[PDB]
């Protein structure tokens, strides 16, 4: 009354108490974050403000 | 003859003690009381006693 | 230069709080030691800390000691009477006598004396403890003396100091049993030994000291293997010597505070022997800091230390830092038959059965002998039968 | 201000009582201390005292409260260059009186505790037997660092402090030597007791109150046993050179 | 419906227990501050918590600035005159001034005024702190000022937070060495690396930040061999900044709750450089929660950490969550022959012999070419001669 | 005395004095030999 919505975040999946997971209650779905792909690496410079100084090519490279 | 810084003096009054005048009024009537009811004389052996075995007895 | 403050205070307005009552009762206690001595009490502390000679004081009235004179009651109607009885201590004393709090007492010959003023506060009864000479020289003398009667009254006790949690625990106890030296069952070669420096120490003058420049202070540690009785012969070696003896008992919650309070309160009773049974039980992390108070750059005098381990390795890790070091083994034959005299087989045994229970007694430790001593009266007492060759072939079987 | 009314010295001058039945006499026996002190003298609690030459003047004014008995500690003074000039002096009379004290820290529960007694049995530096050239050594360093000049540091801009390390097999007069210095030396000497509160906090209490010693000698005997979670914290307190 | 209560209450009953006096304090205070500025001022906090700009007033007392002005005494016969001399702290100040306990003092041009006003209990002088303005738009303006004085005078000192066991302490220290940028021995493409963040962040136009849309924080790892001088490099660089330096000392006692406190203390003095030596000090326990004050959802600005590891595998698992982590070796030639010049060999050497002496302290740390330079200099200073060759081959060997 | 007392140190050899002392004094001899032994053993 009404909801707690949890988000846990751990940089050691391993070290978790695995009865956290796999339950409605407690966690029931996990996601991975892992390192960006080239499209996404470049979708980052982008926002960050890299185009102030580098070329279309240059950011690309 | 060294001086005194305070030169104040007390009246009569001021020499009154703190409570006391409850307290002795109080211990008096205790004893006069048991004087009536026994016709002895009970006095004071611990006014405020710290051992607790004979009181929970 | 201007004041923020300029309300002007009527006179009354200057009188201090509690000196009116305090001042009276002051004025009046030396109006009535003059009245009765006719010489003129001056107060030297208004709220006394110190307990010691307050202690004596009480020890004095309740022990109908003449010394100290009952002056006067402070407050008609609080209490005339007292007793020393409380629950909380081991030995109940139920005598009763004048009470300490709301009265006066004068050491008249010393010029020395004790007002207990009682008054109301938080909401208990509490007082002042007040202590009055008649000069400077009197009131000196009297502290002078108070360590040496509180020598003369621990010389006729015991006092254990157990370590707790927040400090260390002081407890008197009555000397029920004198020991004669001729009670110390020991070897008699390393008897004599110790005994020199204990006589020398204790039952001399003290000019030995001075004469080879040799520090006042004595530390021996005595081993042996288990059972071999270290901690009866402790006691009864202490038991030989006419001054005050402390125990410290290790505990686990020994650290270098409860040292440090534990000497500095048995160096209050210097000369006194102070014994340590079981050096070995104390903790780990306090043990350098405890050699140095026996051997450091500001370690004191006027401490006999006596010592026992069953293991020599953990305590002394030179072995070495006390003075000396003694093993104490199990008995022979002689040793053996010296305790069974001692402890009484003689109420149900003749010589000869002594002598030959002394004999077959090989390898047992004081312990067995005395388990054996139980074991062997209740059958007399019981059977009219002692049986004893029947006793210790069953006890070592 | 104790001490010197105490020892009988010249100043401070006795000006006043505050209270005429409050006590004018006190003394010194306290039963708590190692060393029983019975000298008997005028009250501090309840009067007045002044330094004349100085112009500083001392009162500690009784008063009552919760029955209990206590005092103000009020100070005067006859101007603001007076007061200043008593405050600067402060630090060199502790200085003077340390060098005929053995200052020891031991280290308790909440922190150090200080405590000033004169040495149980005195030691002349002829008492201790050691091979000349060792000894002659190890107090020449300290014979030199607080009566040769310190042109040396300054010229160089090198920390004005040493420290020598004594070690050996007990009971060979390292104790001995250490004892030989405070008679022999015209600066305090200062003692700590490592024990097991030893921490980091007690370490700054020490070298705080021993460089407000300084110049001195400070003794750490069995500095092995200094607990392992407070060693680096020491060697920081050690570079960080008052001199 | 009924009361027990029934007793009718005079009206000099109704009064307010304390007010009395301080109500007439209060307006005395106003009216002494009009009489003399002409303005009112009225009470913006009766006891005020603050201690900052509290803090600020001493000082500027102390220190005789022309600022604030002594208004008036509160009690005629209280204290007028005061000492700053504490002998608590290492650093004794001996200026006697107008006392502040007792004392109303205004900042005229500020609108803003401040009385202590003593009072007794139990049984010490205590005082309520009273903070008066002459309206809401100069008490705000005067908070508003109070983080900038404290920052500015933060630049001319050092702050040092000890972690103890009930939290961290904090000492302010002297600037007795200045730190020019051309004394920070080191590896010159990385000094010129660092210094390209703390050009900016600190003695720059802070418009960079927003322009390129970079948070305004920075947390730098210095790592290395032990005996590489990382600690001097680190406060030869703290003290090239013209900014409050902090400097954070881990113990013992460090635990979330000593970091959070330290964070805050420095961010306060935002922008400010925190010094964090041996991080690797601080317990495995607390470590998590650190690095997450720099990284985590609610990290904050204004702080750039320099931190120094002999361990780098333990502070930052990911070796990364500082943002850089500099590698300090042994010194190069170069380097060696900087430290030389800088350290005063000079003093008794040619340059030739310097430039050798760099060329023969090969695998030397910065520490060692100092234990040189002490060693060397007695020498020339007790000899006449310095050895260094002699001396080098010696310390080597 | 000095040969016999090879690998004592100091604080040996002042309980060595001690020793001997109380023995000379109380009974009119030291024993110095005795007690070098006595405390090697």
């Amino acid at each position: 009354k009404e909801g707690l919505f949890l988000i846990g975040t751990t940089n050691y999946p391993e070290e978790i108490d695995p009865g956290l997971m796999n339950r409605a209650g407690r966690f029931d779905r996990a996601y991975e974050i892992g390192l960006p792909d080239e499209e996404l690496r470049l979708e980052y410079m982008k926002m960050r403000g890299f185009g102030i100084f580098l070329s279309e090519g240059e950011i690309k490279n | 003859n060294i001086p005194f810084i305070y030169q104040y003096e007390e009246k009569e009054n001021e020499r009154a003690a703190a409570g006391y005048g409850t307290f002795g009024y109080l211990i008096t009537r205790i004893e006069e009381t048991l004087y009536d009811q026994y016709g002895v004389f009970y006095e004071l052996y611990a006014s405020d006693d710290p051992n607790t075995e004979y009181w929970e007895l | 230069i201007p004041f923020i403050y300029q309300y002007e205070e009527k006179e009354n307005e200057r009188a201090a709080a509690g000196y009116g009552t305090f001042g009276y009762l002051i004025t009046r206690i030396e109006e009535t030691l003059y009245d009765q001595y006719g010489v003129f009490y001056e107060l030297y502390a208004s709220d006394d800390p110190n307990t010691e000679y307050w202690e004596l004081l009480v020890e004095d009235v309740r022990s109908g000691s003449l010394e100290p004179e009952h002056v006067a009651y402070i407050f008609e109607k609080l209490e005339k009477k007292t007793f020393a009885y409380d629950e909380d201590e081991k030995e109940p004393d139920y005598t009763v006598h004048k009470s300490i709090r709301n009265s006066v007492y004068a050491y008249p010959e010393k010029g020395v004396a004790f007002a207990r003023i009682p008054y109301f506060q938080d909401g208990s009864i509490m007082s002042f403890d007040c202590l009055f000479a008649v000069n400077d020289e009197k009131m000196r003398a009297f502290l002078e003396g108070v360590r040496p009667r509180l020598w003369e009254k621990s010389k006729r006790k015991v006092t254990v100091f157990t370590d707790g949690d927040g400090g260390t625990s002081r407890e008197q106890e009555a000397i029920v049993r004198e020991v004669q030296r001729s009670q110390v069952i020991m070897n008699p070669l390393l008897k004599k030994e110790i005994y020199r420096s204990i006589d020398q120490f204790f039952h001399s003058d003290k000019s030995f000291y001075q004469t080879y420049d040799i520090p006042y202070k004595r530390g021996i540690l005595l081993y042996g293997p288990p059972g071999n009785g270290k901690t009866t012969l402790v006691k009864s070696i202490a038991g030989s010597i006419d001054a005050p003896v402390a125990y410290w008992q290790i505990t686990e919650f020994t650290s270098s505070e409860t040292i440090e309070e534990v000497f500095q309160a048995a160096r209050r009773l210097a000369p006194a022997v102070l014994v340590i049974e079981d050096i070995d039980s104390m903790p780990e992390d306090v043990r350098s800091f405890f050699l140095n108070t026996l051997d450091g750059a500001t370690s004191k005098e006027g401490l006999f230390l006596i010592g026992t381990t069953n293991y020599p390795e953990e305590i002394d890790p030179g072995l070495g830092r006390f003075d000396r070091a003694y093993e104490i083994g199990l008995p022979d034959e002689e040793l053996r038959l010296e305790y069974m005299k001692m402890r009484g087989f003689g109420i149900f045994l003749s010589e000869g059965e002594i002598k030959n229970a002394a004999k077959l007694t090989e390898g047992f430790s004081f312990a067995q002998l005395g388990e054996l001593y139980v074991s062997s009266a209740l059958q007399w007492h019981q059977e009219g039968n002692h049986h004893i060759e029947t006793m210790v072939k069953d006890m070592t079987g």
